[PDB]
RNA sequence: CUGUCCCUAUCUACUAUCUAGCGAAACCACAGCCAAGGGAACGGGCUUGGCAAAAUCAGCGGGGAAAGAA
RNA sequence: CGAAAGGGUCCUGUAAGCAGUAGAGUAGCCUUGUUGUUACGAUCUGCUGAGGGUAAGCCCUCCUUCGCCUAGAUUUC
């Protein structure tokens, strides 16, 4: 029993899980899925298509070069069976794959770097050109304002104190005709 | 009320078809009561008969 | 508590139209609207806006959107010896997308 | 979990273990993991006016209808005090200017 | 079709009976019979066989196999049979304290409108030093009785299913005097029996069940056609069946953490699949995973007996070593076991940023 | 390649459970459970046996249809 | 118990919008351009395994929110 990995896609394919095809020149196929066996029938390219570990190690979306991924290899050459070898293989395990994992959190957010720059420059850039559509007062509002302002003595931080307080704090279609 | 007397008599004095005439829905007793051709004009100068424009059909 | 309250829900009208006939799913539609309503505030004397009715109608009869927002008003119905008390008017609320949106009551003041 | 022990078994496999651990300490060392009020209110502001653009374009496709129906002509159509005012005043809009009108 | 399941009315009752107790001798010891279920679904086992003579010998053959989710049984009863030139009969039974409310469901048709007044004076006739009542009903079991069953029910309230109403059966106490097997089930009276001292692993079992019901279907899936005896269109599903000979391979113990782990992969994950089973839900309890398919629908109510005789096969006397449980999702084209192997397979995700 | 067959596609035509309301006709001695015997290749009532429990719904592939004889 | 919501799982395949002289091409300014400028622009890349759907016969809920509840009608030794 080994996990084997999808010629098309790359996700794990279990046993008893998919298909395999078998082609003249001597070499198999195995397929994790249906869709994955569909697109290697009509011919689609993995290094093409957009959800495969071969379009992301293509375009650069998953890392590629890392001690890391070369500990990872099928064995060729096989050795005699060992306890104490078998035990720290599988300790070395838990410690190489929180390493991956952790490397690829640093990867995503070293790629991801650069979001907050252009999402607050089309933030400055909608607030220019939508000046008007800013959140309002209201004349009853502002009028009660002063108001309540003349008699505690102090209009202007009460105004921007309700502006705070009512976007702290929708609109519906119609209403009832009466009958 | 039964309008089918005042919306046929509307589409003939305004010259356009029945389905161009338009009653005010908040003055159907006005339009019931109004029952001949110069009650229909007068209704009509006062905006509870209303024609409605041609269908768009825009060329470009 | 109150008889009157006005309350806001969302409808997963994918949920009960799933399967139904293509020429049929809008009023299959208003109906489950009604039930809806009716289940929510216990009352058999529903009416919907026409604007919520052209709400449901906007993408033909087969295109009836996913989830509504809508807002249901429990009132009296004082009429003049009318069979019911209470009677609920459903209402369409404007919304930037009907998802992500719990039930809330909305305050008449 | 999802990993072959004999795809990762290695003799003599100390020596690549304590070289990984002796290169993650010097990254950290390094700072390769090291993580490092006006943005967010201008954030809040641009949000606020998408969801306005959300609410106005909810209007126009309500009143839009399909397929090229003629509609009655403002100029026609007459409005009511307590809408004009509402509107106004969600505006902004002083209101005793209005009031004796028609 | 077949002339011997040929009444083919719909089963009178939705649990099923054993009909059939293996035949009882007083050599053996003292145990019980059968036990209930519910199905949850079925999952993928690789197995290194062992079976000498065939070609899979030595090799690894995948397998198809049946979950049962079957948490602890409470006794609650004993049922004493006398032997008549008419047959068997019920001479009398025994309840004991504080039936539960799930039994007491299972008495009433309207549960919440009821005033829950079941067993209300035989409680009283516990309490209240009628034991030499008890106690007479007890010896007349041992003196005239040959035939003993226990009252057993199952615990709903564990079960993830919507409903609320226990199961009831019999259940056949063997190998021993009527003396012997009634102390047995006195001193079981209110002790839930697990799954694993009912069974145990490897044991080829029998399972009784409801066939699936399909309605009124035609004769061309009725009979598989191109008197009595002519094909006919009428009820076809949901029928009473008894299907032998099924090898139960693990009982896992719910509260192991480690259910479906095997010694070949030291994965700690439990028999639920990764989302759940589809229409069923989670298996927290002791649950029997059997080879090969099992009337009825999921989460359907089971039977598990005993074999009714002894063994003429190598099959049951055959030790089972697993390799792997599948644990992917049965909600579609999986190929993940845990959340833990997805998330490092697939990386980190634009939500996973925005929440950290 | 065919004066051959089958399947897929299109078109044409006939194809349809329950509730509200409306609402026929064909046909009809009386009936209708079986097996043996009832000389006249005749049984539906008779003999003697099998049996045999109210009231209904659906499906239907069986019976209630046939000669006249050189 | 019901409706929403959140998370999980499965299906599709990378949303709208914006930006980079990356971009084949389309035209004006002034005079020669050895690196001239100014505008439009298919297409590409990034934002983005994103966006969309998810039980209608999928799964789970710690106060995730809101609501409901001891009914009303008949019959029985
Ligand atoms: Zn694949």
């Amino acid at each position: 029993m080994r996990i084997e990995n999808c010629f098309f896609c790359g996700r794990p394919a279990w046993p008893s899980k998919g298909i395999t095809f078998m082609r003249n020149d001597g070499k198999a196929f195995r397929f994790c899925r249906s869709k994955c066996h569909k697109n290697f029938k009509m011919k689609r390219n993995p290094r093409k298509l957009k959800w495969t570990k071969a379009y992301r190690k293509n375009a650069g979306k998953e890392m590629v070069v890392d001690s890391t991924l070369q500990f990872a290899a099928r064995r060729n050459v096989p050795v005699r069976y060992n306890r104490e070898l078998w035990q720290k293989t599988l300790k070395a395990m838990e410690r190489i794959s929180e390493i991956r994992a952790r490397r690829e959190r640093v990867f995503y957010k070293k790629r991801m770097a650069g979001k907050r720059a252009r999402e607050v420059a089309a933030a400055r850039k909608l607030v220019a050109e939508n000046e008007h559509l800013l959140p309002r007062l209201r004349g009853s509002e502002k009028r009660r304002l002063a108001e309540l302002a003349a008699e505690r003595g102090d209009v202007e931080e009460l105004e921007r104190e309700e502006l705070a307080k009512l976007a702290s704090k929708s609109k519906a279609f119609g209403g009832e005709v009466r009958r | 009320v039964n309008l089918r007397t005042q919306k046929r008599l509307a589409a003939s004095v305004l010259g356009c078809g029945e389905g161009k005439v338009w009653l005010d829905p908040n003055e159907v007793s006005e339009i019931s009561n109004a029952n001949s051709r110069q009650s229909i004009r007068k209704l009509v100068a006062d905006g509870l008969i209303i024609k409605k424009p041609v269908t768009m059909h825009s060329r470009s | 508590i109150a008889d009157v309250v006005a309350r806001e829900y969302t409808i997963h009208l994918h949920k009960r139209l799933h399967g139904v006939t293509f020429k049929k799913r809008a009023p299959r539609a208003i109906k489950e609207i009604k039930k809806f309503a009716q289940k929510a505030m216990g009352t058999s004397d529903v009416r919907l806006d026409p604007q919520l009715n052209k709400k449901v109608w906007e993408q033909g009869i087969k295109g009836v959107p996913f989830r509504i927002r809508v807002r249901i008003s429990r009132r009296r119905n004082d009429e003049e010896g009318a069979k019911e008390k209470l009677y609920s008017y459903v209402q369409a609320v404007n919304v930037k997308n009907p998802k992500g949106l719990l039930t809330s009551v909305v305050e008449e003041e | 979990d999802g990993k072959n022990v004999y795809d990762y078994i290695d003799p003599d496999i100390d020596a690549k273990l304590q070289a990984l651990e002796e290169e993650e300490e010097r990254l950290e060392k390094e700072g390769f993991y090291d993580e490092d009020e006006e943005e967010e209110e201008i954030l809040q502001k641009a949000e606020y006016i998408r969801e306005q653009h959300a609410l106005i374009r909810n209007e126009a496709k309500m009143r839009k209808s399909l397929k090229n129906r003629a509609i009655i002509p403002r100029k026609a159509v007459k409005k009511p005090l307590s809408q004009l005012e509402d509107h106004l005043d969600q505006l902004g809009v002083d209101t005793e200017a209005i009031g004796l009108r028609a | 079709g077949s002339l011997a399941f040929l009444p083919r009315k719909r089963a009178a009752r939705h649990r099923g009976r054993v009909k059939s107790f293996p035949k009882d001798d007083p050599k053996k010891p003292v145990h019980l019979t059968a036990a209930m279920g519910y199905k949850a679904g079925m999952t993928t086992i690789v197995r290194d066989l062992d079976r000498p003579g065939a070609k899979a010998h030595k090799k690894e053959v995948v397998e198809a196999v049946t979950i049962i989710d079957c948490p602890p049984m409470v006794v609650v009863g004993l049922v004493g049979y006398i032997e008549t030139p008419r047959g068997l009969r019920s001479l009398t039974t025994v309840w004991a304290e504080h039936l539960s409310d799930e039994v007491k469901r299972r008495f009433y048709k309207n549960w919440y409108k009821s005033k829950k007044k079941a067993f209300t004076k035989y409680a009283k006739k516990y309490a209240e030093n009628n034991g030499a009542s008890i106690t007479r009903e007890l010896e007349r079991i041992k003196k005239y009785c040959t035939v003993v069953r226990v009252l057993a029910h199952t615990q709903i309230r564990k079960t993830p299913l919507k409903q609320k109403k226990a199961h009831l059966m019999e259940i056949q106490i063997n190998g021993g005097s009527v003396a012997d097997k009634v102390e047995f089930g006195r001193s079981l009276f209110e002790k839930p029996v697990t799954i694993d001292t009912i069974f145990e692993k490897d044991e080829m079992i029998d399972v009784i069940a409801v066939t699936k019901g399909h309605g009124f279907v035609g004769v061309t899936a009725r009979w598989g056609t191109k008197q009595w005896t002519v094909a006919r269109a009428g009820q076809m599903g949901y029928h009473h069946r008894t299907s032998v000979n099924h090898k139960i391979y693990r009982i896992g113990k719910g509260d192991d953490e480690a259910n479906a782990s095997t010694e070949t992969d030291l994965t700690k994950k439990k028999i639920t699949p990764m989302g759940g089973f589809v229409r069923y839900g989670e298996v927290n309890n002791d649950y029997v995973m059997i080879k090969g398919s099992v009337p009825g629908v999921k989460k359907r109510i089971m039977t598990l007996r005993k074999s009714l005789f002894t063994h003429t096969s190598r099959k049951a006397l055959e030790k089972v070593e697993l390799k792997w449980i599948d644990t992917s999702s049965e909600f579609g084209h999986g190929a993940f076991q845990t959340a833990a192997e997805k998330k490092q397979f697939m990386g980190t995700l634009k939500k996973d940023l925005q929440t950290s």
